RNA sequence: AUGGUGAA
RNA sequence: GUUUGACCUCAAAUCAGGUAGGAGUACCCGCUGAACUUAAGCAUAUCAAUAAGCGGAGGAAAAGAAACCAACCGGGAUUGCCUUAGUAACGGCGAGUGAAGCGGCAAAAGCUCAAAUUUGAAAUCUGGUACCUUCGGUGCCCGAGUUGUAAUUUGGAGAGGG
């Protein structure tokens, strides 16, 4: 079947997400965002990731993740 | 080079195998139902075959258990869905006809 | 490189 | 249970976090023997999930290899030659480093009393998985064969030296077609 | 003075070099991995500031489809075809109908390297007899 | 230097706190394996011849985590020295989002000699009596001020 | 070519 | 508290309970692996994904219950044969190379874990000892185990309750 949200796994998810920082890769990737625009920061995750739809998608976790932050 | 010199052989073996199963098999007919089913493809749309078990919706039609149908003999598949409803209704009227057919020894 | 953790997650405790 | 949290730190392998135990254990490592017996696994999430209970007879070993045949095969095997009265299971990457890399192998040894009156486990005492990692049959193995389900292995899905066996050879009935 | 940028999973070698040096003969499109299916492939030009952007898609695992079209609001067509300075030459049919004068126009600025491109090299190399003899779209180059 | 998540030990409980805390957790040791032996055989043999549930510590690790994330467990000890450290770095910040008050203490053997065993790497209580209540609850108020508030900053310390 | 032998 | 105890890591024992070397090798499971030889030619094509070389098993071995095949009104494990077919497909399209679904036959048994707290009672197991009705049955002890032994369960769901 589907794989339902399991709302458990989701905020497991979460809170391994600030358990674990950020990787040096996605501190560069969320400094460039800060700094040089989402415009770039999705090019230079495509470069360090494959398909484009996954570096949209890290690049929309990141900006979620800056949003909770404050 | 291979050469089938054994087939006269081989066919004797495999009667013999399935007389013996017989001894230990005896009660029963050996084999498990196989439903009446249609084969993919264009070619063969036609034509209708055997498959290799019941569905679970139709062992439910008929009135058993799945647990219970594979002890008596009737086979299950995993996966296979019912989509046909003429399909589906032949395969329970032969397995209503199968279970009236059936004489079961008490559990002694 | 070297800067503080964030609890912006672990503020909000569970209901 | 915790093994969820567990596996979610593990799946960041990047996070800065973990890349400071990823020095510590390399560094211990390199320190340590090329092949040693582990008191316990580092990764047990990763263990118990390929099969690992913590009765007697689950011995783990580390393995070290060089980088640069699949690395998990010959990893394998080298413990298999080590210990061989040991039966290798399954392994897993656990660290890895700019020249060498490192798998944990679990083990079971298949004359322990508490594995041959197991019937979950007793299987592996069989004569015909003695030394099973010498044949790939282990994951890594399996994979590396190239035996999986569907027409995108047609060439290696049933064995290529087997297939080609009998692909190329010529048979004969007794009433000739 | 002129200025324009514009950008299946498994191939053996044969395909593989098949799209081969286009980038080097056309330095306004870029060299990007695969993406399988559609509408999220118009969006990627964004990132480049790319007027026009090109989509493959693959069919009956023995098609390879070339897509053509504006990203805003162009039109689209396909069919199963089979760095210096290139000149491109026409026929007369493709100003007989819109079907192909449309086609004719779009090209001028998909196809041809911008003059004043990042890459566009000031000398000719090379000619294309780009033409729609005997119905085809597949042409051949020297 | 580690990172902010690491480091987040070696602040523990003091040796007051920690003795007191002991002391509380020594009232409820659970039964041992001779105890429950003797316990059954007595109670077979009053029944061939012719109580609420019994309050212990929790100490498993999956069974604390469990209780964990859902209110259930009222205080928790973590182990400091735990050689896998990764099955202990996320327990401290599941704890805070969920508002469980715990407390670190150092040593694995020393935690797990209140629970008869050599190491348990964890430890929580959740039923109590009446009569120890109050003790529980006034530890727990103290042990806020103790640890949370004297190490707020605890993020830095790399 | 593969596998081996012994030596001014 | 200058003592003492919990542990964790590794050694020591012609201490107890245990297993491996080798041989055989037609077939099986993997690694390495060429040349004579060929189209008019040797890097793909071909001898050859072969002999020899290396490692590990059985009477059979591997594989085996899909991240399968298909596009039809769908089949529902792996394996062997005929057919599909010398076809699709590959190759100075030539010389030559060379697959698979569907169909028919032989036989059809499917299953076990990780991922949910037993928590109102580590209830699990090895080893030693003492007895018996000895491929094993039981009283007692130690150790293993809580960094997980015990109820189901691998999506055809499953579990807590009425």
């Amino acid at each position: 079947k589907k794989g339902a949200a399991s709302n458990r796994t989701k905020f497991v998810r979460s809170l391994v997400r600030e358990i674990a920082g950020l990787s040096p890769y996605e501190r560069r990737l969320i400094d460039l965002i800060r700094n040089s625009g989402e415009k770039r920061a999705r090019k230079v995750a495509k470069k360090r990731l494959g398909s484009f739809t996954r570096a949209k998608a890290k690049v929309e976790e990141m900006n979620n993740i800056i949003a909770a932050s404050r | 080079v291979k050469v089938h010199f054994d087939q006269a052989g081989k066919k004797v073996s495999r009667r013999n195998a399935r007389a013996t199963r017989a001894a230990k098999i005896a009660p029963r007919p050996l084999d498990l139902l196989r439903p009446v089913v249609r084969a993919p493809t264009v070619k063969y749309n036609r034509k209708v075959r055997a498959g290799r078990g019941f569905t679970l919706a139709e062992v439910k039609a008929a009135g058993l258990t799945a647990a219970y149908a594979r002890t008596i003999g009737i086979a299950v598949d995993h996966r296979r869905q019912n989509r046909n409803q003429e399909i589906f209704d032949a395969n329970v009227q032969r397995l209503k006809e199968y279970q009236s057919k059936i004489i079961v020894f008490p559990r002694n | 490189p070297y800067e503080p953790l964030i609890d912006w997650f672990t503020r909000h405790e569970e209901v | 249970g915790a093994y969820k949290y567990l596996e979610e730190l593990q799946r960041k392998k990047q996070s800065d976090v973990l890349r400071f135990l990823q020095r510590v254990r390399v560094w211990e490592y390199r320190q340590k023997n090329v092949i040693h017996r582990a008191a316990r696994p580092t990764r047990p999430d990763k263990a118990r999930r390929l099969g690992y209970k913590a009765k007697q007879g689950f011995v783990i070993y580390r393995v070290r290899v060089r980088r640069g045949r699949s690395l998990r095969a010959t990893a394998e095997e080298r413990v298999g030659r080590r210990a061989a009265n040991l039966r290798v299971l399954n392994s897993y990457w656990v660290n890895q480093d700019s020249t060498y890399k490192y798998f944990e192998v679990i083990l079971v040894d298949p004359q322990h009393k508490a594995i041959r009156r197991d019937a979950r486990y007793n299987w592996i005492c069989d004569p015909v998985h003695k030394h099973r990692e010498a044949r790939g049959l282990t994951a890594t193995g399996k994979k590396s064969r190239g035996i999986n389900k569907g027409h995108k292995f047609n060439n290696t899905k049933a064995g290529r030296r087997k297939t080609w066996k009998r692909q190329n050879t010529l048979s004969l009935w007794r009433y000739r077609k | 003075m002129n200025k324009q940028r514009t950008l299946s999973r498994g191939v053996n070698y044969r395909h593989r070099h098949l799209i081969q040096d286009l980038s080097g003969l056309l330095p306004h499109s870029r060299k990007e991995p695969k993406l399988d299916t559609l509408q999220q492939l118009n969006e990627i030009a964004e990132l480049y500031n790319c007027n026009n952007v090109l989509f493959f898609e693959a069919r009956k695992h023995q098609d390879l489809y070339l897509w053509l079209s504006k990203p805003p609001n162009g039109p689209t067509i396909k069919f199963y075809i089979q760095g210096s300075r290139p000149v491109l030459s026409f026929d007369q049919r493709f100003e007989s109908s819109p079907h192909y004068q449309l086609i004719k126009e779009l090209l001028v600025h998909n196809f041809g390297v911008p003059p004043n491109a990042r890459k566009s090299k000031p000398f000719i190399d090379h000619v294309m007899s780009f033409s729609i003899v005997d119905d085809k779209i597949w042409v051949r180059t020297y | 230097k580690v990172p902010p998540t690491i480091a987040q030990f070696q602040y523990t409980l003091d040796r007051n706190t920690a003795a007191e805390t002991f002391k509380l957790f020594n009232k409820y040791r659970p039964e041992t394996a001779a105890e429950k032996k003797e316990r059954l055989t007595k109670e077979a043999a009053a029944v061939a011849e012719g109580s609420p549930k019994p309050y212990a510590v929790k100490y498993g690790l999956n069974h604390v985590v469990a209780l964990i994330e859902n209110k259930k467990a009222k205080l928790v000890l973590i182990a400091n020295d735990v050689d896998p450290i990764e099955l202990v770095v996320f327990l401290p910040a599941l704890c805070k989002k969920m508002g469980v008050p715990y407390a670190i203490v150092k040593g694995k053997a020393r935690l797990g000699t209140l629970v008869n065993q050599k190491t348990s790497a964890v430890a929580a209580l959740t039923e109590v009596r009446a009569e120890d209540e109050a003790a529980l609850a006034k530890l727990v108020s103290t042990i806020d001020a103790n640890f949370a508030d004297k190490y707020d900053e605890v993020k830095k310390h790399w």
